[PDB]
């Protein structure tokens, strides 16, 4: 029962978090800097933080920004635009094989 | 002197008996409640508020 | 195989150098950096 | 002190809150969603909301301050 | 000095020329590998025994942070005085700001990007380039793999392009001496499946200036103002760059008449046309930059594109004739294990009308069609059933001979 | 003549917001 309720109460303490901007990278800098591309508008040039080396970022990638100082985050999955959802079929419950027949 | 101003939006679909879901001119959409004796048979899709 | 693979190791293990930032020689800094540029931020202001 | 707990967690929804699309789920109780403010964001998820709902895109709820799925 | 070479090539070392399993190849590749394992040996050595380190003067942080962390780039517009020019943000918001010492009051120029701060939001540093991922992008690093070996034999072709492109570089003592302009322009035109592109493989492949790849319809944006723009940059990429060279491939996409219609679109697309007719041959000057236009029809083109000053040689690449037919046939089954039966004469003979893929795909059928029946060896009948069996889409024509 | 054309577009500029100054004037 304590375990239980000790981790409902950490979940709550996490939730109350603030968010953060998603960015696009168009160059890496020495000394620890990297340029990126805020979505609504921006050209920022910010910091990476102690546990992400820069030879991880490369050109085209995008990248999570700390929305109270801009600084790196992590880095996540590479772009795709909306239209991949009528793509890529995910389930085949689909005819066989050998009801063709001729 | 003490007023304050309000936001012209419009309803659009209702969602549950005390769930809206709104739309500003040219903001965001939104999801809200309705207020005390409102009452709600007026609210249909696509009127003022 | 290990040729391609030893390839992309030595190019990774090099990227860039900048030194884009158009500072100038540190005697032009002089010590007005704290004197005047250090009081320059706080007294004026954007004026749109 | 368990009764309690769930009573706080149960308030966090039921806000004037906002619709945002989602857009990308990257692993569990965490995600990318922009909202309809433009400024697409990334955000963790509550963990009582079921998985198997929100694939390609859908119409989420976003709190009004932090942002977080609901 | 211009950014200058800028070469474009990894060409590590090609001599695999046994092309067989001889130990000649194995000890050269050991050769390669062991030299390549040599240089990331050195390379582990210099980043780790670095002892010396101090790397700030006392001051150096102290400038980083007078400076705001999170730098924001914007756009200088006017300088009205001296510590007071006037920048502006992307959304237009102009600002009367000051300007801080510690930045080189000497290269900054109107219409030059230039790091602001946020809190006073004053100039601070001057960005040495901006240059948008769409067309670093379209440069190439990694060169293709083929060369003059692996073409079937059109030495008219291969001799006028290489007047053209390549031999300015390496001996540029002729063209003085006559007073000549080298030309600048080519076209390659003809029917489809002909080998148009792999003169520009084979060309990219070796040289000494950089290359930069296009294909047709790509320079078309939707914001009305980007597409014109971005054919500036490309140019101007190319041109502060080495003596580089441009391939734009599948044009008609791009330029077609230049007729007068309704729609907004297609008026934009007319008027990005224009703007590269206007890029190439212009005002005043042009540059070192030559430029390869690639297209499978070519009456269709606009007659502002194809006048001489603008593209000075066209080359048509007809259909192959018997004698290319055995080159062909000979290349592309060189390292095909093959039987003492067949003989390529009564393939080529036969027929009349066929090009370079077209043989390609009947040597790749036969050879699936040898194995089909569990072999190796290839023989006459295999080559029989892949030409005649497939391969063969049909036309119709003159019937029953009203000609005799 | 029948109609099968397209169109390009502008952007919205409406993008501003205001913040708050944070200037330090004694
Ligand atoms: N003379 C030749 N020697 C060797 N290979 C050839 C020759 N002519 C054609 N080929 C073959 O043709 C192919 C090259 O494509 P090619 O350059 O003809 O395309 P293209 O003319 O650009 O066609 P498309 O109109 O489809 O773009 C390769 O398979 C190449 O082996
Ligand atoms: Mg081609």
């Amino acid at each position: 029962l304590n375990a239980k309720v000790r981790l409902l109460r950490e979940e709550l303490q996490l939730l109350q978090e603030q968010g953060s901007y998603v960015g696009e990278v168009v160059r890496a800098m020495d000394k620890k800097k990297v340029l990126v591309k805020v979505h609504p508008e921006g050209k920022f040039v910010v910091d990476v933080d102690k546990n992400i080396d820069i030879n991880d970022v490369t050109p085209n990638c995008r990248v999570a920004l700390r929305n109270d100082s801009y600084t790196l985050h992590k880095i996540l999955p590479n772009k795709v635009d909306p239209l991949v959802s009528l793509m890529m079929v995910e389930k085949v419950p689909d005819s066989t094989y050998e009801m063709i027949g001729g | 002197l003490q007023s304050v101003g309000q936001i012209v939006g419009e309803v659009l679909k209702q969602l549950t008996e005390e769930k809206f879901i709104v739309k500003a001119t040219n903001g965001p959409r939104y999801v809200v409640g309705c207020r005390r004796q409102l009452d709600k048979s007026k609210l249909k899709p696509g009127t003022r508020v | 195989d290990d040729i391609q693979q030893l390839l992309k190791k030595i190019n990774e293990l090099t990227g860039i150098k900048e030194s884009d930032t158009g500072l100038a020689p540190p005697a032009l800094w002089d010590l007005a950096a704290d004197k005047q540029t250090l009081q320059s931020e706080q007294p004026l202001q954007v004026a749109r | 002190e368990f009764l309690h707990a769930q009573e706080e967690v149960k308030r966090i929804q039921s806000i004037p809150l906002v619709i945002g699309q989602f857009l990308e789920a990257v692993d569990q109780n965490t995600a990318i969603v922009g909202s309809t403010t433009g400024s697409n964001y990334y955000v963790r998820i509550l963990s009582t909301i079921d998985r198997e709902l929100l694939k390609p895109n859908a119409s989420v709820a976003l709190h009004k301050h932090s942002n977080a799925l609901v | 000095k211009k950014k200058t070479k800028g070469p474009d090539a990894a060409s590590k070392l090609p001599l695999v020329t046994p092309h067989t399993q001889c130990r000649l190849k194995l000890l050269k590749l050991e050769r390669i590998k062991d030299y390549l394992l040599m240089e990331e040996e050195f390379i582990r050595n210099q980043e780790q025994m670095k002892p010396l380190e101090e790397k700030q003067e006392e001051e150096r942080s102290k400038v980083d942070d007078l400076r705001g962390t999170p730098m924001s780039v914007g756009t200088l517009e006017e300088i009205i005085d001296d510590n007071h020019a006037i920048v502006s943000t992307s959304v237009g918001s102009e600002h009367y700001v000051s300007i801080l010492s510690f930045v080189d009051k000497d290269l900054l120029e109107p219409g030059c990007s230039v790091l602001l701060n946020h809190k006073v939001h004053a100039v601070i540093g001057v960005l040495m380039d901006d240059t948008d991922p769409l067309v670093t992008v379209m440069k190439v690093e990694k060169a293709p793999q083929e060369t003059y070996a692996d073409i079937g034999g059109l030495d008219n072709q291969i001799q006028e392009i290489k007047e053209s492109v390549e031999l300015p570089l390496t001996h540029p003592e002729y063209y003085e001496e006559m007073g000549i302009k080298p030309p600048k322009g080519v076209i390659l035109y003809g029917p489809p499946g002909t080998g148009k592109t792999l003169l520009a493989k084979a060309v990219a492949n070796q040289t000494s200036a950089t290359f930069l790849r296009v294909v047709g319809s790509e320079l078309i944006q939707k914001y009305l103002g980007d597409g014109p723009k971005l054919v500036r940059e490309l140019f101007r990429v190319a041109e502060e760059h080495a003596p580089s060279i441009v391939f734009i491939d599948e044009i008609d996409a791009i330029g077609t008449k230049r007729y007068d219609s309704n729609s907004g679109g297609e008026r934009e697309i007319q008027r990005t046309m224009l703007e590269l007719l206007n890029q190439l041959d212009g005002f005043d000057s042009r540059g070192d930059v030559k430029v390869i236009m690639a297209t499978n029809r070519i009456e269709t083109l606009d007659p502002a594109l194809i006048r001489p000053g603008r593209i000075d040689r066209k080359i048509e690449f007809p259909l192959p004739d018997e004698k290319t037919k055995k080159r062909i046939f000979q290349i592309h089954t060189s390292r095909m294990t093959l039987a003492d039966d067949v003989t390529l004469d009564d393939l080529i003979m036969a027929k009349d009308d066929l090009s370079g893929a077209d043989i390609k795909a009947i040597c790749t059928e036969a050879g699936l069609m040898a194995l089909r029946e569990r072999r190796m060896k290839v023989t006459n009948e295999d080559f029989k059933k892949s030409k005649e069996n497939v391969l063969y889409k049909k036309q119709e024509g003159t019937p029953e001979g009203l000609y005799l | 003549q029948p109609s099968g054309n397209t169109s390009s577009s502008a952007l919205m500029q409406g993008q501003r917001a205001p913040q708050k100054p944070s200037q330090n004037l004694v």
